[PDB]
């Protein structure tokens, strides 16, 4: 019966299996070189040694090796914009430390890991930490009690435990008891707990954490700066290996046009994959520069001029008249009645007749659906406020040119 | 199709084009329905009764499953889905459980069967203007319920408004708008004359008066009476129920020179203009205590007489707000007997508030602290009637 | 009779092609090939992708996904190595409801015939544990997120973060395909969700902005196709029903038209669409809305009038349905009012023209109306209560809106323009000349 | 006398779409007429012509609470003549509960509103529209407790709500008249020392 | 990055030349587009510009007051202008952008 199966699931005795394919997967020898480049340029394929993150690797490795060898416990906070190699470098450090512990060069340790965005409440961190120790799924009150009995009571031989906490800003709330508990347990001498906390903003400990939590969080911090155009090219030409599938100027264009916007590594490794997919359907074996140009135009999209050009005739007269009412009144927020007056003026100039204000309200709702304009519910006709979401110069670029 | 239209045209005169359009769209059950119909009109144009008769006739003659709602009883969406799935999946009993829109669509998808039986579903949602004041995924889902359930169904909406009051920030699907125009004078005369046989059979049951009744109560007599009735009553209302309800009583008053023995238009044109003054009242002297009367006229003088003027009047557009201290000051100014403040006077203030003769425009959480503001909610004629029954003139203090 | 039944079959065929037929599309050669190649590379090679179908409402976004899935699903290499999870932002209003639907549709070990056990956190942990334990040997999951902008409104975007995070991890090969109508849905995402999203965005702006493409579409939507094309489409629909919309589809195999009937109907349709009146009506519709849903609404209203007494489509019928489409409806509500409400609306228009759209009241409009009614000699005997009930009839029909106080003293706004009232004065039947003279001044 | 007229009104509706309703022009003093309504329920339960729910103004702050107390009052009333949780008190359960018992027999469903002026206006209008929507299926009679005058009824009921209303006015005696009757027949009676 | 440099320079220019410091995202994007079109660099649309300002918010230079629509989000500079001049370290570009009042 499924209820016994769920009681086995909460006990952790039955593996959460997933369905298997009926057909065997494709072999590596059948793949083309463009296909090998497209599967090496994936963002899920992490390298064993990350390029251009050697100094941060040395910093986190020296920190965690020192806290393991001294058997003391403490805390760390690494930060940076997304895509900058934080979680990959931290898990690479911990994989290197576990390889050292399996070769008896380091004392053995436990590695628990949670994520702030994989939880439905911040209180479920107690459930997910305790699940990775025993396997049992319990309530968060009993899990909190068992974790406090584990960490606050001295019991030789306690093994060192390393708790990585991704997305620390989600574990914060108003009361801040979960983050206080996770950063307060290293302060006790009975707990050999080393906490690494990953978040995005650099000033998270002073912005939204309290004073005692910022005191416990320490000052041993690391920042992951965004990738420059040299580093973000080195990453992609490391992923390609020794292959000659990509031109040298194409990767330089990808790095120069991604590093100027965000410094994300996922953005570059997705634009190069899209360029490979463009070069595949063009029946060529190399990814030249115009394939990268088409991929850069597709991924970094700007499709509001295409929407205004493909609007209907009455929609374009309405879009001209909202900008005319903005120019006339000066303010950016216009009521529907002045817009309809300018609509009838522009339609009288253009030689067309316009629909009545009901179908004009339908046009306003249709443009507000595309978010070309911002408009209210149509229950307040003739007095609803109409913001112009597109700029007024894009309308004149689309309807003249 | 033609059986439904041939059945509905007797009961609904002057609506042949609307019945014909609804028979074009959702008449036959074998042909596919449009995703939604929105018929609208004024009050009394017959959109609840026509869709009820259409849904009953379709469920009688064909394989359709109908569901007529009212959006006022559906204060949350679970009520609407429970009525909808009770009607569209009948004989489910007390085992029916609907949680949300997803479970409603998932249980409606199971109702699909083979195409040999030609089944359909029809949903009429009366008073559809309430759907925009609820959970904001009800009206977008109901306009595409045929696409979601992959089933031959139509969602009819009934309101007094155009569909241009219904567009929201997210956009809506296509709808087939239909108009029920209100009748002119000739169509309303035909509707009022369609029950001439029911009128004659009611009057023949209610003995010289019966033999003078049946010799002339005929078609042209009732048509001329309805002509004289609509000559004075069509100016104020075109509502067919109010005109029927007033025409019955005015016929009961009009028959008397014919029963007892032009030449009738004046004798009814008296009572016709007496009964015109009580249109929209559907009917088939406020005594108060003495200090309640003084407190009520003091509240009227406080709400009317421009509180800067109270220095000149008492020391010896909208109704203005006043505090309880100003009301008691005007009470002690106009009383001229100086009764002491007790429990019963301020209790009379509170029970005049509870009788809706006064009201609380502001405050109402701090009635005792002096920051509460009241306003009087009566007219001058009632105040003058109170001043007549008291002996205190108000127009000197006005 | 036999000639009466062939028109019944033609009307049923055209109605079923207009409302149903969720699979076949017209146009979109590059975008459909993009989506088809993306889902094929997800299902075959085990790649994890993400996509964002974008476009206006009414363009064929759902029809494109139905076409791509109906072309891929009878392959039995797609259909046996891939399970598909459909989610809707209107139906799955929370991450709890969406997650229980994901747990049911993937047939997980705690599903047990549509009744998921455990809390929301247990369902999330079991789903992430199931997807993390898989790999290239596992079945591909294809998530389809319709109304994708409403999934961004959920708390903390946990479902969007977890569906995009599996696409960037060494886990089960999933594909996240969002479909939404907003063109700037990517600024609704949080920066982590925006970082994990692969920014490929397919736009579906409709390719019938030119009027001749609109006329060609209206011709192809009314013509009767050849029997060989009907046989090919019926074979495709039978292969789709052999393996969701497939239960009640078009199924064009039940309809069979003789070649004389097809040639006569297509000749009459081309002859009508060559005229100037039908092209003027379609020009009015194309000037309003170039979407295919608007044209299909027009053609459904036109096909439904094919009674056996009038078997042909003609340009005057198209002109009648276009005149039905083009009219104002608040003018039709204004002509249904009695003369008392019309005099009240004339007094409201007079007050609004004098005081430059200032707010009015029942007392102000009753004063301005009583100044007319004493000298009108048709409105002398009206009580105050009847005019108040007429004011309430104007208020509940939303020709008067409040500024959102007693019922006779609330301030209001006129919801009409002056042109609508001026056209109502011309279209009104049996309006007395006293009111028509008071309306001009 | 007014009791007999109200019972004849309810029975004459039982002998027989707008709901029939009965405005009772009672006095200023609201605590005095709860005994009048209790006697009306006792006379309606004596003939078994109807079953009565009394909707106080304190129970009807919203439309949800008004419909819930209405269905709960009618269900518990018929339960007490010969229990559902209040969140399960819907109009569909009232229809099924009426179809189970009294469709085989026609028992009216009298709804007293003793303090008509204290009710919320919008909740009252929606309640009257709901009770008017269920006519034919469920027989509803709506006796009222209007205290001031009929102008309050004609003012708080708009154009659309009053069109579904078939009211008939009754008049209770004035409070000084009842005082003079008590003062002449009790406090001046010779039998009391 | 270059686009965050151009965003910060237009925010400093808009705060220097205007005494109303209630800057919306669309009003900032309109000045950013003209500054980019003056230097003949292709400007981002509103959808990438919102993510760019969101990435500058993480450094602590800004604080974005959230509203109902992403066009109406209010940017609030939380550094003084000399810290921005020292942090951008591209004074040849900063002095070129601050002297161009005409694109506002
Ligand atoms: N220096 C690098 N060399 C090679 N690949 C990299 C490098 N940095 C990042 N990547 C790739 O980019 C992806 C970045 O994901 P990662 O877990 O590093 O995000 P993050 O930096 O932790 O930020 P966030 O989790 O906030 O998005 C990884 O899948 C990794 O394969
Ligand atoms: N054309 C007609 N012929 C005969 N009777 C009619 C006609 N139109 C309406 N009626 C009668 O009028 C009565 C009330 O009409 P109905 O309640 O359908 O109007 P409604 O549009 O529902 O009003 P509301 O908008 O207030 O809900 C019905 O009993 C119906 O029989
Ligand atoms: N390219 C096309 N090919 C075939 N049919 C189309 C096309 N574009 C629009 N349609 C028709 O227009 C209507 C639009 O429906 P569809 O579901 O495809 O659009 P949608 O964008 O998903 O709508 P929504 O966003 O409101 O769900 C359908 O009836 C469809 O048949
Ligand atoms: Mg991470
Ligand atoms: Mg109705
Ligand atoms: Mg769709």
């Amino acid at each position: 019966t499924p209820s016994q199966k769920m009681k086995k699931i909460r006990a952790g005795e039955l593996s959460p299996s997933m369905q298997q394919r009926t057909d065997l997967p494709a072999k590596d020898s059948s793949k083309s070189e463009l296909q090998l480049a497209r599967e090496q340029l994936h963002v899920s394929v992490v390298p064993k040694s990350l390029p251009c993150r050697e100094r941060e690797f040395e910093n986190i490795y020296a920190f965690l090796e020192g806290k393991i060898q001294d058997q003391c416990g403490g805390c760390m906070y690494v930060s940076g914009v997304p895509g900058t190699g934080k979680t990959a470098t931290v898990t690479g450090v911990i994989r290197t430390l576990q390889r050292m512990a399996k070769q008896n060069e380091l004392p053995a340790f436990e590695y628990l890991e949670i994520n702030g965005m994989r939880l439905t409440e911040p209180r479920q961190a107690y459930v997910q930490i305790y699940k990775q120790l025993t396997g049992k799924t319990v309530s968060w009150e009993q899990a909190h009690a068992l974790l406090e009995k584990r960490f606050t009571t001295p019991a030789p031989r306690r093994v060192t435990t390393v708790l990585l906490v991704d997305e620390l800003d989600i574990l914060c709330n108003r009361r801040q008891d979960v983050v206080y508990n996770l950063l307060d347990w290293p302060t006790k001498s009975a707990a050999k707990l080393v906490v690494v906390t990953i978040a995005n903003t650099m000033d998270l400990p002073e912005r939204l954490l309290m004073g005692k939590v910022t005191s416990r969080l320490g000052l041993t911090r690391l920042t992951f700066q965004p990738y420059s155009h040299k580093q973000l090219q080195e990453i992609v030409t490391a992923r390609l290996g020794g292959s000659e599938t990509f031109k040298g100027e194409a990767v330089q264009l990808v790095a120069r046009k991604v590093a100027a916007v965000s410094g994300d590594a996922r953005r570059a490794l997705d634009i190069c994959r899209r360029a490979t997919e463009i070069a595949d359907t063009a029946a060529v074996k190399c990814v030249t520069m115009l394939h990268v140009q088409q991929a850069l135009a597709e991924m970094i999209a700007s499709a509001k001029v295409q929407a205004i050009r493909n609007c209907s005739r009455m929609e374009q007269i309405f879009l001209q008249a909202i900008a005319a009412e903005v120019t006339r009144t000066g303010v950016e927020e216009t009521t529907f009645m002045g817009v309809y007056q300018q609509v009838e003026t522009i339609a009288a100039f253009m030689g067309v007749t316009f629909p009545p204000p009901g179908r004009a309200l339908r046009l306003c709702s249709k443009l507000g659906a595309e978010r070309l304009i911002i408009s209210e519910h149509s229950r307040n006709d003739l007095f609803q406020k109409i913001l112009l979401n597109v700029s007024a110069d894009d309308i004149h670029y689309a309807l003249r040119v | 199709m033609e059986a439904i239209c041939s059945s509905l045209e007797p009961l609904f005169p002057c609506r042949e084009a609307a019945i014909e359009t609804l028979g074009e769209l959702i008449g036959d059950s074998s042909e596919t329905y449009p995703s939604a119909i929105y018929l609208f009109g004024h009050s009394g144009t017959g959109k609840t009764a026509l869709t009820r008769a259409f849904l009953k006739e379709c469920g009688k003659r064909q394989n359709v499953r109908t569901a007529h709602l009212n959006a006022i009883e559906c204060y949350t969406t679970k009520i609407m889905l429970e009525i909808l799935l009770d009607s569209l999946a009948p004989d489910q009993g007390d085992a029916l459980k609907v949680d949300n829109m997803l479970d409603f669509v998932e249980q409606l998808r199971r109702q699909a069967a083979t195409r040999v039986e030609d089944q359909g579903f029809l949903i009429a949602v009366d008073n559809a203007e309430r759907l925009r004041d609820m959970d904001a995924n009800v009206l977008p889902v109901l306009l595409r319920l045929q696409e979601l359930t992959n089933l031959n169904l139509c969602v009819i909406l009934l309101s007094q408004l155009p569909f241009e009051k219904f567009y929201n920030k997210t956009g809506l699907s296509e709808i087939v708008c239909l108009h029920l125009a209100q009748y002119n004078k000739a169509e309303t005369q035909r509707i009022l004359g369609s029950d001439f046989q029911q009128v004659r059979n009611q009057l023949l049951e209610q003995k010289k008066r019966l033999e003078i009744c049946q010799e002339a109560v005929t078609e042209d007599f009732y048509n001329n009476y309805l002509n004289l009735f609509l000559s004075v009553f069509y100016k104020a209302c075109r509502d067919v129920p109010e005109l029927q309800l007033t025409a019955r009583k005015c016929l009961s008053t009009y028959l008397e020179p014919v029963l007892d023995g032009s030449r009738l238009w004046r004798h009814i044109a008296g009572p016709l203009r007496s009964a015109l003054t009580q249109i929209y009242m559907r009917i088939e002297s406020l005594e108060l205590p003495y200090y309640a009367k003084f407190l009520l006229i003091a509240a009227f003088l406080a709400s009317h007489n421009a509180a800067k003027q109270d220095k000149r009047l008492f020391v010896k557009l909208g109704p203005k707000s006043f505090s309880i201290d100003r009301l008691l000051a005007i009470f002690y100014a106009i009383l001229e007997e100086k009764v002491g403040l007790t429990c019963n006077l301020l209790s009379q203030i509170s029970t005049l508030v509870h009788l809706n003769l006064l009201s609380f425009v502001s405050g109402e959480q701090n009635i005792m602290e002096g920051s509460a503001r009241l306003q009087c909610t009566i007219g001058l004629e009632f105040v003058l009637q109170i001043g007549k029954v008291v002996g205190f003139n108000v127009r000197q203090y006005l | 009779p036999e000639a009466d039944r062939e028109l019944v079959s033609i009307r049923r065929f055209l109605k079923e092609r207009l409302q149903r037929d969720y699979t076949t599309l017209r146009g979109y050669a590059k975008e459909r090939s993009n989506v088809r190649l993306l889902l094929q590379r997800t299902a075959e090679m085990g790649e994890s992708n993400s996509l964002l179908l974008l476009g206006p409402r009414g363009s064929g976004k759902t029809t494109l996904i139905n076409s791509v899935l109906a072309d891929l699903l009878p392959n039995k290499s797609f259909g046996e190595n891939t399970l598909i999870v459909h989610l809707d932002g209107n139906l799955h209003t929370d991450d709890r409801v969406a997650l229980k639907s994901i747990t049911v549709q993937m047939q997980l070990e705690n599903a047990a015939d549509g009744k998921v056990f455990g809390s929301f956190a247990e369902n999330l942990a079991f789903l992430l544990q199931c997807l993390k334990a898989g790999g290239k040997h596992s079945k591909s999951v294809i998530f389809i997120l319709e109304e994708f902008d409403l999934f961004c409104a959920h708390h903390n975007q946990t479902l969007l973060y977890n569906l995009f995070d599996v696409s960037q991890s060494a886990q089960a090969p999933i594909c996240v395909l969002g479909v939404t109508c907003r063109l700037d849905v990517i600024e609704l995402l949080e920066k982590r969700v925006k970082s994990r999203f692969s920014h490929r965005q397919v736009f579906l702006f409709p390719s019938l902005r030119r009027f001749e493409d609109y006329v060609d579409l209206c011709r192809d939507l009314l013509s009767l196709p050849t029997g060989n094309s009907l046989l090919l489409a019926a074979e495709k629909i039978y292969n789709l029903q052999n393996i969701y919309f497939s239960r009640n589809h078009f199924d064009p195999g039940e309809y069979g038209f003789s070649p004389r009937l097809r040639d006569a109907w297509n000749k009459q349709i081309c002859k009508v669409l060559a005229t100037q009146q039908a092209r003027s009506t379609l020009q009015a519709l194309h000037d309003f809305d170039i979407s295919e849903a608007y044209l299909k609404n027009f053609l459904f209203r036109l096909v439904a009038h094919l009674r056996p007494q009038s078997p042909h489509i003609t340009a005057e019928k198209m002109a009648a349905v276009g005149s039905q489409f083009e009219g104002d409806d608040k003018i039709e509500l204004l002509c249904g009012l009695s003369v008392l409400e019309l005099c009240l609306i004339i007094a409201i228009k007079h007050h609004s023209q004098i005081y430059d759209r200032d707010s009015f009241n029942f007392e102000i409009i009753y004063a301005r109306f009583s100044k007319f009614a004493k000298v009108s000699t048709t409105m002398q005997a009206v009580e105050r209560s009847i005019v108040l009930k007429a004011f309430e009839h104007l208020r509940i029909a939303e020709l008067i809106m409040p500024l959102t106080v007693q019922k006779e003293f609330e301030m209001h706004k006129l919801a009409l323009t002056y042109s609508q009232i001026h056209h109502c004065m011309q279209r009104y039947q049996a309006l007395p000349t006293e009111v028509a003279q008071w309306a001009q001044s | 006398r007014t009791l007999e007229q109200l019972v004849d009104f309810v029975v004459g509706q039982a002998e027989r779409e707008v709901l029939p309703t009965a405005a009772l022009l009672t006095g200023i003093n609201q605590p005095d007429h709860l005994s009048q309504f209790t006697a009306l329920t006792q006379r309606l339960h004596a003939q078994r012509a109807a079953m009565v729910c009394v909707l106080q103004s304190r129970d009807c702050a919203t439309l949800k609470a008004a419909v819930e107390t209405l269905v709960f009052g009618l269900v518990e009333d018929n339960a007490e003549v010969e229990r559902l949780r209040r969140s399960q008190c819907t109009m569909k359960q009232l229809k099924s509960w009426y179809t189970n018992n009294f469709d085989s027999e026609r028992r009216q469903l009298v709804v007293i509103l003793p303090d008509f002026e204290c009710f919320n206006a919008s909740v009252l209008q929606d309640l009257i529209l709901i009770l008017s929507a269920h006519c034919g299926s469920l027989p509803f009679v709506l006796v009222l407790g209007v205290a001031t005058a009929m102008t309050a009824v004609h003012g708080t009921l708009p154009y659309h709500v009053s069109s579904k209303i078939r009211l008939r006015v009754f008049q209770t005696q004035a409070a000084p008249t009842g005082l003079n009757e008590v003062l002449d027949k009790v406090l001046l009676s010779p039998k009391y020392a | 990055p270059l686009q965050q440099k151009l965003m910060l320079c237009t925010l400093v220019l808009m705060l220097r030349n205007e005494r109303n410091k209630d800057i919306s995202m669309g009003r900032l994007h309109e000045v950013y587009r003209r500054v980019c079109a003056k230097r003949n660099i292709l400007a981002l649309d509103q959808a990438e510009f919102t993510g760019t300002v969101d990435l500058v918010e993480t450094r602590g230079i800004l604080r974005i007051m959230r509203k109902k629509e992403p066009r109406l989000h209010k940017v609030l500079l939380q550094w003084d202008e000399e810290e921005v001049h020292a942090a951008l370290s591209d004074k040849q570009l900063i002095a070129s952008i601050l002297s161009d009042t005409a694109c506002l």
